[PDB]
């Protein structure tokens, strides 16, 4: 039913989260820990309740990110061969 | 052990407490999320006890509350290692005893009780030394120096504090004059 | 890591923390809540009242008179000082038994002035 | 200083939000009425909590 | 709490962060076990992320569907050339002295294509010019001019054999065989300061990581086994090359630390290089597809990404989306230019979501009273923990008198919600636009017919799709930014788009028509 | 386009990646299909906008 023309049909409104509830809607975007000092997704661990980026020191100021499913598997096949997907989370 | 420190973060604003001034509202979201817990890096959280300074929120789309960021002082009650803490006995097992030094109870071990053989009596909840017939009962006011800290969980129970007593120029309140009984010469 | 990062600390005393927590308790007493403070902070002050010591104003007189008449001492020495409140010099020695740096007698004899000048 | 139609539109939407979840209405409103309409009274009314910052 | 992502910036992963990123050291080449459970030290471990059920992630402890996976990698006995470096590698090589390293152009060379690239910077295909000049300008000089050190040509034997064509005493020419330790050393010897020239940053982009010595393994959620009808397992291609890798490292490692001769190390090197470029790119050039069990190439991690269907030009599609209707539409004048009417049936599906506040309560009641068969119901409603219910019949008499202030209410469209409109093919902006609803019998979209140009509609059999936006952002948005009013005048020329069409412009002019006059009853009538 | 995930889906191969990444580009998520693919607001119109309030309401 929806498309390309649709999505450019909205973008021209000036429309985006309409853009983003008609398209993503829910249950395929997904809660990602970033860490903000190197760029790589820190590690959120239920026992320790605790976030830790294993990379360039545990409590590296980590924010949370959300993201669409199909997204995350990308960067993790981008991440499986060796280049490095950084993330520079925006100030709100 | 206490300390007083100063902490900014960011702090999330149901849209119910819209109608109270930001500070109020602000130290009891951080009442109800941080005290009773234990930091692996400042140990014990205390108590929030003022919040200095709020900014103007940032409303995220998709969510109603407001994020403020404050700057807040807290209390925390953080041992180090190879220092000595003045506490009461409080429980006795047989490998040891309790020794309450603030929030938590610090253990010591049964074999380094002290410098003598020391049989346990959990009949009186004390254990007998030897020279002297040391008494290690509940309510005695100990000088235990903390020798291990043990710092697992976030828990404040979990986590486990190793202070000796052993060590030359270490004894009970009841010792300690002891210590100086032998030192009277 | 409490909070995003931490700006600045100080060290107090025993009796700065009872005071603390007495204001908790009284403020909680006023809010309708019968419980004072919660169970390690119950356990805090109740050790805290079983080893009380000097009024807080005049811990606050003798830790800053220590930091004035002792420098190398850190805020964290000094309550030590005042918490344990060593009355003699063996106290003093086992104090400061680990740590790097050793007093020479006369140091300590000083120490142990300004604790008479606040030893009610 | 005057609202672009964008700005508007994410005020709207925010105090929409707002209202909903359970934030107090600044002004009386007629029974019966769900939060979007709400959020407009709001607006024409001037009475508005949020600012938008410009770079 | 919630940030934005708000820039990626790529580069090419260094060995120590791939050691430090993953978790397990995997060194034995196991599959799921008998029993389905994972085996120590294999490819899918515990460490690595669960997806089967009723068990623990070793790393964040999560159980399956909630374990995001973790990272593995593997300890390489000998270096590796990357497949998809191989060119920029062979490049480099022939740019960079084979003693000191360093770019073999003069200094005032140097300086001007510095300048040059800091110009064109922004511009890829001027940045790749600039980057082929400089090679080719590197590669034909002979003389390091730094060393003076004579260069012996380097030739490219694809996929990832380097050959250095150097003269014996007498003057042949030999071709030597660049074993990926000595492209490794040759590659460590390039200066930062020489990078940039040679298309490459040093920050992110190092020359000696591009020769691969820790090779990551991808999560089990990366890799799942799908299994089969008959229950087998059935794995992913990834884990099979991944076991062959394990497999063959194993075997590379054991007979060098037994002093096995050097052809037998070069067997397995190339076997372990062979393995590693399928790995990557199954279908890479000069390369032999490996077959899967059945026969077929096995789909590695190139294919997976290069894919019309693929998270590449597959995320991008078209598919029902929900709250979503489609009929015929049919005339009426009778209603404002802003409004479209809806049948019955299409507004006691497409429910609208409402939370529950202190003004509007008791409108909520009547609707949940009225259950999901009288028009102005409900067919849903959510508690304030999150449970959804369906109202029915059973339940219709309670859910009211416990419905408060933080529930949420899933009632039926009605009278002045927003709802947008389209035709395809959707040509320009107007073509979707935000409507009032009014609900009326029968089964069509009633549309004004002011409202056709823009559309570009005739009642002919077209037929029109209505999206209920659910959000309260969402609606304002439709509400403030795309009502019908707004677009009277189109963006195109600057005129106006909406308008009187056929009745609209011949009863206008018998109405002004010079000579014409109504009676009393007539002009009441009409005004009225 | 200087999008790498914008280039990405009109291609047919994966050499792009290996030459930004080489390159050390820097995707600025400037455009539309990037921002569509994360499931982030698009930056134009509304999703430019940035909201703040004095909390202490009547
Ligand atoms: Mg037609
Ligand atoms: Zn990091
Ligand atoms: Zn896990
Ligand atoms: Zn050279």
């Amino acid at each position: 039913r929806f498309g390309e023309m649709e999505r450019d049909v909205l973008v021209g409104h000036g429309a985006a989260m309409l853009l983003i509830e008609r398209l993503l809607e829910e249950s395929d975007k997904t809660e990602v820990w970033v860490c903000e000092n190197c760029g790589h997704i820190a590690l959120e661990d239920k026992r320790r309740r605790r976030v830790y980026c294993p990379v360039c020191g545990e409590e590296e100021r980590i924010s949370k990110v959300e993201m669409s499913y199909a997204f995350k598997l990308l960067l993790d096949e981008l991440k499986a061969m060796v280049i490095r997907p950084k993330l520079n989370l925006s100030e709100r | 052990m206490y300390k007083i420190v100063t902490v900014k973060d960011v702090v999330r604003i149901p849209p119910t407490m819209f109608t109270m001034d930001p500070k109020e509202a602000a130290k009891i979201i951080l009442r109800e999320t941080y005290e009773g817990t234990y930091d692996k890096d400042e140990g014990v959280i205390l108590s929030i006890l003022e919040v200095k300074d709020i900014k103007d929120g940032i409303i995220i789309p998709g969510d109603g509350a407001t994020y403020h960021e404050v700057v807040f002082d807290v209390l925390v009650w953080e041992p180090k290692i190879h220092e000595v803490v003045e506490g009461y006995v409080a429980d006795v097992m047989p490998f040891g005893a309790f020794i309450r030094i603030g929030p938590i109870d610090g253990l010591v071990h049964i074999s380094q009780l002290m410098d003598d053989y020391v049989v346990y009596d959990e009949r009186n909840k004390q254990f007998v030394g030897k020279e002297k017939k040391y008494l290690l009962k509940i309510g005695d006011l100990v000088r235990a120096r903390i020798i291990n800290i043990s710092a697992k969980s976030k828990v404040i129970r979990e986590n486990r504090i190793g202070l000796t007593m052993r060590q030359p120029g270490l004894g009970k309140f009841e010792w300690i004059e002891k210590e100086k009984k032998k030192e009277k010469e | 890591m409490i909070g995003r990062g931490k700006l600045g600390e100080k060290y107090i005393t025993i009796a700065e923390a009872k005071e603390l927590l007495l204001k908790r308790r009284e403020e909680e007493v006023k809010a309708g809540i019968e419980e004072p403070l919660y169970y390690e902070a119950r356990l805090a002050l109740e050790h805290a009242e079983r080893f009380a010591k000097l009024p807080a104003d005049k811990a606050k007189e003798a830790v800053e008179e220590l930091m004035n008449a002792f420098e190398w001492m850190s805020d964290r020495i000094a309550c030590k000082i005042v918490d344990i409140m060593p009355e003699d010099s063996m106290d003093l020695r086992v104090i400061f038994a680990k740590e790097e740096y050793q007093p020479t007698q006369e140091e300590m004899k000083q120490i142990l002035d300004i604790l008479d000048k606040y030893r009610e | 200083f005057k609202y672009t139609r964008f700005e508007k539109a994410r005020i709207i939407g925010a105090r929409a939000l707002q209202i909903s979840m359970g934030a107090p209405v600044l002004i009386d409103v007629p029974p019966g009425i769900t939060p979007l309409e709400a959020a407009i009274l709001e607006f024409e009314k001037g009475v508005i909590p949020i600012t938008v910052i410009r770079p | 709490m919630k940030k934005v992502i708000g820039s990626i910036e790529f580069g090419i992963l260094s060995p120590q962060e791939i050691r430090k990123m993953s978790a397990v050291e995997v060194t034995v080449p196991d599959t799921y076990d008998d029993d389905g459970y994972p085996i120590e030290g294999g490819v899918m471990d515990k460490r690595m992320g669960v997806i089967d059920p009723g068990l623990r992630c070793e790393t964040c402890g999560g159980r399956a569907g909630e374990c995001p996976g973790h990272f593995g990698h593997i300890e390489l006995a000998r270096p590796v050339i990357h497949v998809g470096f191989a060119k920029t590698i062979y490049r480099i090589l022939e740019s960079t002295c084979r003693e000191c390293g360093r770019i073999k152009l003069t200094d005032e060379e140097i300086e001007e294509y510095m300048k040059k690239i800091e110009l064109a910077r922004n511009r890829r295909s001027e940045f790749n010019e600039i980057i082929k000049e400089i090679h080719k300008k590197a590669k034909e000089r002979m003389v390091c001019p730094h060393c003076g050190a004579p260069q012996y040509p380097i030739k490219f034997e694809k996929p990832t054999i380097y050959w250095e064509i150097r003269k014996d005493e007498q003057g042949n020419e030999y071709r030597h065989r660049l074993m990926p330790t000595e492209v490794r050393d040759w590659l460590e010897k390039i200066p930062d300061k020489d990078l940039p020239l040679l298309g490459l940053d040093p920050e992110k982009s190092r020359p000696e990581w591009m020769v691969l010595t820790v090779l990551p393994v991808p999560p089990v959620t990366a890799r799942p086994s799908i299994t089969l009808e008959t229950g087998i397992r059935a794995e992913d291609d990834l884990t099979h090359k991944l076991v062959d890798i394990i497999r063959i490292n194993n075997r590379l490692k054991q007979n060098i630390e037994a002093g096995a001769p050097q052809l037998i190390i070069e067997d397995l090197w190339d076997l372990l290089q062979y393995h590693v470029t399928t790995y990557i790119n199954n279908e890479a050039p000069g390369v032999p597809p490996a077959k899967h069990k059945s026969g077929r190439p096995l789909k590695t991690l190139a294919q997976r990404l290069k894919g019309k269907e693929g998270r590449f030009r597959g995320n991008l599609s078209g598919k029902r989306v929900n709250f979503s209707a489609r009929t015929v539409i049919s005339p009426d004048p009778m209603i404002s230019i802003n409004e479209v009417g809806v049948p019955v049936e299409v507004a006691m599906e497409l429910t609208v979501p409402e939370k529950v506040t202190e003004f509007n309560i008791e409108r909520l009641r009547k609707m949940v009273l009225n259950g999901p068969d009288k028009y102005p119901g409900a067919n849903y409603v959510i508690d304030p923990e999150g449970r959804r219910r369906r109202i029915m019949d059973s339940n219709k008499e309670t859910l009211a008198n416990q419905l408060d202030i933080g529930w949420t209410v899933e009632r039926h469209l009605m009278d002045g919600d927003i709802v947008l409109f389209n035709r395809q093919p959707s040509l320009h902006r107007m073509s979707i636009m935000a409507h009032r609803v009014r609900v009326m019998p029968y089964r069509t979209f009633r549309l004004n017919l002011a409202v056709c140009p823009p559309y570009n509609a005739d009642f002919d059999g077209d037929e029109m799709n209505l999206h209920v936006p659910q959000t309260e952002e969402a609606q304002a948005e439709a509400r403030i930014l795309m009502e019908v009013q707004n677009h009277i005048i189109s963006p195109r020329y600057g005129g106006p788009i909406i308008g009187g069409i056929q009745d609209h412009i011949s009863g206008g002019y018998l109405l002004t028509r010079e000579g014409a006059y109504f009676t009393r009853d007539e002009v009441e009538q009409m005004l009225m | 386009k200087s999008s790498v995930l914008a280039r990405a889906a009109f291609e047919i191969t994966v050499q792009h990646l290996f030459e930004a990444a080489e390159k050390g580009e820097v995707d600025n998520l400037n455009g539309v299909i990037e921002n569509v693919l994360i499931g982030q607001p698009v930056p134009v119109g509304t999703g430019m906008v940035k909201l703040t309030m004095k909390l202490p309401l009547r």
